[PDB]
């Protein structure tokens, strides 16, 4: 490889990942749509909304997989889907050092089954979710609120949600306590329309519908 | 070069001055108001104007890296004196 | 390749268990710690005397802004707006005006300084090195609208620091 | 073998005296868990694949060292406690029950990116 | 008997901020995400992408 | 340094360990605060010849993720071999 | 400093030199911390036990950093999977047993020895080359050519209005965080913004173990343990 | 097939309650859904190819200082990204947002010849290139 | 029908008979990059960007020229193309003058976006460059004639739309101006779209000269109301004021064309 | 489709059954948070204020939307009792510093040109 710029390749890793991605699709083709592994060397199990805590408890116990220490849970709110939120989990092998990503879809009033039983580091990720994204889990010990302000409404990284939000804090004398106001702003968040309207890198093109 | 507004603060280079009328007067009163004393305007004129025998001239800003990117300007447009849009340096010919 | 940080048996031997009973029932190494902030004592102190001599900076040193200015006295701001699309807090409000004379710059040049990170974004940014950030870092304030700049003050400065500013850019062009 | 293990190097599990025969037992469970799978289902044309010869290991040496460098799961201490698990894994999808196929294509085209 | 911790105390909308800037405007948060280490942040957030980007930074 | 002889093996002792090889603060040892003009290296497509952007650009050699199994006797295979152990290491195993 | 394709900066000619002064009595001071705090039987005593989490227990919360190696796991993404240059450096993790804090506060310990030899290498064995990447679409040019070269006038305008466009993807990459494994899982809409990026902060996963490791203790205790769980409000509260 | 009190339930989505929206923002924000027309400035294409969610314009006040544009309406700058138009107004009402939609301006066809500039009696014939 | 059967690097694509290259790969989503095309301009084939090179055809063929018949599956990112694209770039790049940041069509140019995408990443010009005397031909549009591309849109547009002869490119070589060599003013009631035309900062409006960037407007839908058309237009506005008005896409009643006085 | 899953609740009948027991308990909980809060308001306007945010969310007919609400109503009640919140953050509730804005449409005009 002369080129010294480009990211290099790992082929080896490539094709024995793939080689574990039909492998979690043949023993559980119930609950996998779509298995896929990126330029990147990473696979991502693409699962469906409703055997979380078995696929995640497959491959925590599994002895040729191991694949547990959950890293993180989280979704992506993709707004021109007919299920927004894309509850994702993020796994890191051990014996194998090696990371898995499994994905499902899921409406604003489709529960999720709590995770926590499969791994109980997942106790905290979610309680962040039900309240930053709103998707709401199932069978769950507490979902509190947990990142954003005490009585707080709404949802803040919902893609309708602004980035200064609905309301406004300061000091109140007559009340002799702080007061939430509508929110109104020195300066207005100037936006910037900046996207190539030229044609990015063809190789990802969306076919012509 | 900076004249006195008739409240009795002064212009900016951009030609800004408050009208006695309005409120906002009270931000300066007990205090200054800021203003450079050099204009930019008129601090370019003093500068000579180039006498450079050639057809087209790439002016740096002096420093070389430490300028403005190169712009290779024209001076055949005899009424007119070329200048660099950076800069301002006014660049002629001498009598083409 | 992994080393053990706790794995140390005491020997059982009498000399072991001797050094035991006398480390804790008269106690040594407790005095060790002693002796160690005794000789911290007995050592010369580091601490400089402000205002009369501060901590060493370097000429990358991001600081105060300051627009500034060529050799003629001409501005270096195009309002080209490079740096207001790049700074991350958006704290650059700037509007440009076909000036009289014809060079056609910038009519205000607002840096929201509280809402600045002094990230170094902007002097990067700029293509004609307008907008640099002054080494001054005592430039407190007791009112909100002080810390608001604008146009005006942002060239006082440039008029004000300027031979830090030129000789700092010229200790850093090769660099950058 | 030789001297026990003062300790594995991890705290919480512990050594176990025992690791031959114990190994032993919890490596025919799971065979006689995979005794009810049906064969039509990948997890016996697996399972039997793998653990046919990690049970044939067992018996082949009769040290904890020379099996540890060929079994690659840490030492023994650990592998039993992973052949727990996996024990308990077979008996859960006893009840998952995932050999039937997926229940539906995603709704219209919910994957794909960018959108 | 009970650890629950009440967090938050800190929060701010780092990820909502990240998703309206662009990646070298994203590049200070991480810097100001753990306030006692800076730089090992910067390397989290340039290593995921160059990996995105398909490009190597040069050995020095 | 500053700090007489007396005062010096009275430190050495307390702490039983000898300061003046290395101090906490630097007297004369830095470099000089100015430094001689520099002058940066090159890097790899710094020439005029075949460095066609076409055939180094790492945006476009990204494939999209190849496809591996779509809902529209075989050997079993392991995510990656599992990681030997470590040894105890060479420069002191313990502490 | 660092940036997606190297540091923008350049070293400055002498830094290395005083890296090294610093490096050679850096050492010393350690040694002076150690002096005070190791032996110490108040220190160890009130950091003995106090505050214990098990192998299985540890890894399944998610934890990293200090508490794998201080349980006594054998991992470490510097080793495991080296990131960047890692692969060609030469430390140790220093694990170790009973994983109380006491052992953690030893695992960090020799954490800034087993740091201090990998400087001492990296300063050995500076390369000569470019700071940053030669593909000006993801590296702004330098400042020369910004002034003489159009395409470098050209890519750094755009580079400094919308940037280098991220092509789509999804990955979730960590690094050994000085405090514990840092990640960030970036997702990128094929423009010049992020889609979304979500960090894994080290220590959101260690505080949502604080039940566990703040069990039965003294209340005196939840204060170590919050010192040994080390929380930064900056990441943990995101 | 997937037996989790798979119960039909008919009414129209409306997580108005919950999205977040106050009573005011959900009726008088009246939203427009178009595609946004090609920048004439560029002949470049590559920004047509999506819908958003844009919001008419509020009250835009000059600050009393040095001229900040001081805005009181949160749902200025969140327009968002869609696919296509059937799940653009599928958002809309899901929240409760009363919707305005604009079909595609489709390119009409360009059938040009460049023989066709250079003619006999055709007016077509070109003298400028 | 008499549709005839092509493809465009692998897919098949059902096109006219005549169709030229660059209106037989938009069909799946593709624009071939363009610098003296316009689509309801007539053709030029001058800029030579358009070029792709297709297998078993040695030379590369010029696509908005070029009438496409059976069996040519257009090769589009083939590396022949991909060097065509970039040779013929930094030759148009070569000799423009560095005027990005005091150029208004920063942010929004067609020779940034293209130097972006189909762009190297710097430059083996080594010698010096060439500069064109400015010229005025109204006090509504600025003429920075070094920017000029030579692509030659301006006189096509005055000629076949707007119905005069103002514009023209004089001399022999390298230099090849365009303007009006005796000095003229541009007196078309649709002169203002000329703005549009042009790819590069060589002509820009004289009110908005240096008024606001692209990336800041907040554009918005409206209509002329000064003719009776009702020309579609996008009003670009920036902190709570109108900037520009600048034409929709709506074909049958207006194009992308509006009026001087709407302008 | 059509088919749903519900949330915790599937018939509107016991949907509502768990409105009731919300509305049971935050009218048991009104006059400890008073008491408790050091608060300066009576029991009773308390009563009514839940009252009338049972009734701006009255009118959804989705049984999946509404048990949302409830736990969001129980994700409210907890936070009182437990002295999570604070006084600043029930106050809020009693919305009492922001000026009352114009309501008929003369007013709305006079004061400005706000929709
Ligand atoms: C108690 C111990 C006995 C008295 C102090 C002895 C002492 O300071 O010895 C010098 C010296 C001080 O410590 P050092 O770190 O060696 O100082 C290095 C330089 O002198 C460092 O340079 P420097 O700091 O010595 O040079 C300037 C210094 C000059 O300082 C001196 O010359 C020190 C003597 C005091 C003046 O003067 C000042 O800094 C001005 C401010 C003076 C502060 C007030 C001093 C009050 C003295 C006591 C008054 C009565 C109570 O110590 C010794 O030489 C040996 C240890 C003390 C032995 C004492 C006899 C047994
Ligand atoms: C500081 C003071 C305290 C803190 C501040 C005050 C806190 C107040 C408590 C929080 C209340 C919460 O917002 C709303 C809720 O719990 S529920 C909403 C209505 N519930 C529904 O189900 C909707 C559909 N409506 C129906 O189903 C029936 O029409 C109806 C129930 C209206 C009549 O009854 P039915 O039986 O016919
Ligand atoms: S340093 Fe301050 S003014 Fe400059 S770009 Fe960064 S935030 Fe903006
Ligand atoms: S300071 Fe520099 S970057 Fe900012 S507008 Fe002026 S010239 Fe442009
Ligand atoms: S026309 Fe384009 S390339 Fe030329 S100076 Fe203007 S913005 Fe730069
Ligand atoms: S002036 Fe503009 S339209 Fe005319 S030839 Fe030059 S670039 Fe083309
Ligand atoms: S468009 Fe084909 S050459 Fe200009
Ligand atoms: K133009
Ligand atoms: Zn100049």
């Amino acid at each position: 490889d002369t080129r010294p710029t480009i990211r290099p390749r790992n082929d080896v890793v490539h094709k024995q990942l793939s080689a574990f991605g039909q492998y979690v699709a043949e023993i559980l083709p119930k609950y996998v749509q779509q298995v896929q592994v990126s330029c990147f060397n990473e696979l991502e199990i693409f699962i469906h909304p409703d055997g979380v805590i078995p696929v995640l408890t497959f491959l925590r116990d599994h002895t040729n997989a191991q694949f547990k220490s959950l890293a993180d849970l989280t979704a992506v709110d993709v707004p021109t889907r007919q299920n927004r939120f894309e509850i994702v989990y993020n796994l890191l092998s051990l014996r194998f050092n090696s990371q898995i990503r499994v994905k499902t879809y899921t409406d604003e009033l489709t529960p999720i089954e709590s995770s926590v039983t499969v791994y109980k580091a997942a106790n905290w990720y979610e309680r962040e979710i039900w309240d930053m994204f709103g998707v709401f889990f199932a069978n769950h010990p507490d979902l509190r609120r947990i990142l954003t302000g005490y009585g707080f409404e709404g949802h803040p990284f919902r893609k309708d949600f602004p980035l200064s939000g609905y309301v406004e804090l300061r000091y109140d004398d007559e009340v002799k306590r702080v007061v939430a106001e509508p929110v109104e702003l020195a300066q207005e968040f100037r936006k910037f329309d900046l996207n190539s309207p030229w044609e990015a890198f063809p190789a990802y093109r969306q076919p012509p519908e | 070069g900076v004249r006195t507004s008739p409240t009795g603060e002064k212009v900016t280079h951009t030609g800004q001055a408050y009208d006695d009328g309005d409120y906002r007067r009270v931000r300066f009163s007990d205090r200054q108001k800021e203003v450079n004393e050099n204009f930019a305007i008129d601090l370019i004129a003093e500068q000579p104007v180039s006498e450079v025998g050639s057809r087209v001239i790439s002016c740096d800003g002096g420093g070389g890296a430490l300028g403005h990117p190169r712009v290779y300007i024209n001076l055949d447009k005899e009424t007119k004196t070329g200048t660099c849009g950076y800069c301002g340096l006014q660049f002629r010919q001498p009598h083409h | 390749t992994y080393k053990f940080v706790n794995m140390r048996e005491p020997s059982m031997d009498m000399k072991s268990v001797t050094d035991r009973a006398a480390q804790t029932l008269l106690w040594t190494e407790l005095v060790r710690g002693l002796g160690m902030t005794l000789s911290y004592l007995f050592r010369e102190p580091a601490t400089i005397n402000y205002p009369f001599e501060k901590g060493p900076l370097s000429p990358r040193f991001r600081g105060e802004h300051a627009l500034r200015r060529y050799p003629s006295g001409e501005e270096r701001c195009i309002a080209c707006k490079l740096c207001e699309a790049v700074c991350p807090a958006q704290a650059i409000t700037i509007e440009a005006e076909p000036r009289a004379d014809g060079s056609r710059r910038t009519t205000r040049y607002d840096i929201d300084m509280t809402k600045c990170i002094y990230c170094g974004f902007c002097q990067e940014a700029c293509p004609v090195d307008a907008i640099v950030e002054g080494p001054n870092f005592e430039f407190s304030t007791e009112t909100h609208e002080e810390l608001l700049y604008n146009k005006e003050k942002l060239l006082n400065n440039g008029d004000k620091w300027e031979a830090e500013i030129a000789a700092n850019i010229q200790a850093d062009y090769l660099y950058r | 073998a030789g001297l026990l293990k003062k300790t594995t190097g991890l705290v919480g599990l512990a050594v176990c005296e025992t690791p031959h025969e114990r190994l032993k037992i919890l490596y025919t469970k799971i065979l006689d868990v995979l005794g009810q799978i049906p064969k039509n289902a990948a997890y016996r044309k697996y399972t039997e694949q793998i653990t046919n010869e990690k049970l044939g290991m067992v018996k082949a040496e009769p040290d904890v060292k020379k099996l540890e460098e060929q079994l690659q799961g840490g030492q023994i201490e650990e592998v039993i406690l992973q052949a727990e698990n996996e024990l308990s894994l077979a008996r859960k999808m006893l009840r998952w029950k995932p050999w039937e196929p997926l229940v539906e294509e995603p709704p219209a085209n919910q994957w794909k990116w960018p959108i | 008997r009970k650890c629950d911790p009440h967090i938050g105390l800190l929060h701010r909308g780092t990820e909502k901020l990240i998703e309206y800037k662009t990646y070298l405007q994203a590049l200070p948060y991480f810097d100001r995400l753990d306030y006692v280490s800076m730089m090992c942040n910067e390397q989290a957030y340039s290593l995921a992408v160059e990996k995105l980007l398909n490009i190597q930074p040069p050995p020095r | 340094a500053s700090a007489t002889r007396v005062i010096q093996l009275l430190r050495n002792w307390a702490s039983g360990r000898d300061l003046q090889a290395k101090l906490q603060l630097r007297y004369q040892e830095i470099s000089k605060r100015t430094q001689p003009p520099p002058k940066l290296p090159v890097g790899p497509s710094h020439k005029l010849s075949n460095n066609y952007y076409c055939t180094r650009d790492g945006r476009r050699e990204a494939m999209p993720p190849s496809i591996v199994m779509s809902s529209q006797e075989k050997k079993a295979v392991t995510p990656a071999p599992p990681i030997k152990r470590w040894e105890l290491s060479k420069d002191q195993p313990y502490l | 400093y660092i940036r997606p394709g190297g540091v923008h900066q350049d070293l400055p000619l002498g830094l290395l030199d005083d890296i090294y002064e610093f490096s050679k009595n850096f050492s010393f001071r350690i040694d002076e911390l150690e002096e005070m705090l190791t032996n110490n039987r108040i220190w160890r005593n009130r950091t003995v036990d106090i505050g214990v989490v098990t192998a299985e227990d540890a890894l399944n919360y998610g934890f990293s950093g200090v508490m794998l190696r201080g349980s006594g796991i054998q991992w470490d993404l510097r080793k495991t999977q080296p990131y960047d240059v890692y692969d060609q450096v030469e430390f140790d993790v220093p694990i170790g047993s009973r994983g109380d804090c006491y052992d953690r506060y030893l695992c960090r310990v020799e954490e800034m020895r087993q740091s201090l030899r990998i400087i001492s290498q990296c300063l050995n064995k500076m390369p000569p080359g470019e700071i940053k990447v030669d593909d000006a679409k993801v590296s702004p040019p330098k400042r020369a050519e910004m002034k003489t070269s159009m395409e470098s006038l050209i890519h750094h305008f755009k580079l400094y209005t919308e940037g280098y466009q991220v092509p789509p993807g999804a990955t979730y990459t960590a690094i050994e965080a000085p405090k514990g494994e840092f990640g960030v899982y970036l997702v990128s809409d094929g423009s010049s913004r992020p889609y979304r990026c979500k960090i894994k902060a080290p220590g959101f996963a260690h505080l949502a173990g604080l039940d566990k490791m703040s069990k039965g203790h003294m209340l005196a205790d939840v204060v170590a343990i919050i010192g040994t769980q080390d929380i930064v409000f900056g990441e943990v509260d995101r | 097939t997937q037996d989790t009190q798979l119960i039909a339930v008919d009414e129209k989505l409306d997580i108005t309650t919950l999205t977040g929206v106050p009573e005011e923002h959900i009726k008088t924000r009246k939203v427009r859904i178009f595609v946004p027309a090609r920048n004439n400035m560029q002949s470049g294409v590559n920004n047509t190819k999506k819908w958003k969610m844009e919001f008419d314009t509020r009250e835009r006040w000059e600050n009393p200082l040095m001229g900040w544009s001081s805005t009181a309406d949160p749902l200025s700058n969140l327009v968002l990204t869609f696919s296509t138009k059937e799940d653009a107004v599928a958002f809309a009402e899901k929240n409760g947002w009363s919707f305005d939609v604009e079909e595609r301006k489709v390119p009409k066809p360009k059938s040009k010849s460049y023989g066709a500039n250079f003619s006999w009696n055709k007016r077509t014939r070109v003298s400028t290139k | 029908s008499n549709l005839i059967e092509v493809f465009v690097d692998g897919q098949s694509v059902m096109v006219e008979p005549g169709t030229t290259v660059l209106q037989a790969c938009e069909k799946v989503g593709m624009q071939i990059p363009r610098f003296c095309y316009h689509e309801r301009l007539s053709v030029a084939g001058n800029c030579r960007m358009c070029l792709v090179e297709i297998e078993k055809a040695p030379k590369v063929v010029a696509a908005c020229a070029m009438p496409v018949m059976k069996g040519w599956n257009i090769l589009t990112n083939s590396e022949k193309s991909k060097k065509a694209r970039e040779g013929v770039m930094e030759f148009l790049l070569a000799n423009h003058p560095l005027d990005c940041p005091i150029c208004d069509q920063g942010g929004e140019c067609d020779l940034q976006d293209q130097s972006m995408m189909f762009g190297s990443d710097r430059s083996r010009f080594l010698e010096g460059k060439r500069a064109v005397e400015d010229k005025n031909i109204g006090p509504l549009v600025k003429t920075i004639m070094t920017r000029c591309i030579q692509c030659t849109r301006c006189i096509r547009f005055a000629s076949e739309i707007a119905g005069v002869d103002d514009l023209g490119t004089t001399g022999r070589g390298n230099d090849m101006q365009v303007g009006t060599y005796i000095e003229k003013m541009f007196m078309s009631e649709l002169s203002g779209n000329i703005i549009d035309i042009c790819p590069v900062g060589a002509l820009t409006s004289k009110p908005y000269a240096f008024t606001a960037r692209p990336w800041e407007t907040r554009k918005t839908e409206s209509i002329d109301v000064m003719d009776a058309v009702g020309s579609n237009i996008v009003v670009s506005t920036r902190t709570g004021e109108v900037m520009r008005i600048l034409p929709r896409m709506h074909e049958d009643i207006n194009e992308e064309w509006i009026s001087d006085k709407t302008r | 489709g059509t088919s749903v899953k519900p949330i915790f609740s599937r018939d509107m009948n016991e949907a509502k059954r768990r409105v009731r027991e919300l509305y049971r308990a935050w009218y048991r909980e009104v006059p400890n948070t008073v008491h408790l809060f050091q608060l300066d308001i009576s029991v009773k306007q308390g009563r009514d204020k839940v009252r009338e945010m049972f009734m701006k969310n009255a009118h959804v007919t989705d049984p999946r939307v509404v048990d949302l609400l409830v736990i969001k109503g129980k994700m409210e009640l907890e936070e009182t009792i437990n002295v999570w919140k604070q006084r600043t953050h029930i106050m809020r509730f009693f919305h009492e510093t922001e000026a009352p804005r114009p309501t008929d449409f003369l007013s709305k005009f006079y004061v400005g040109h706000d929709p």
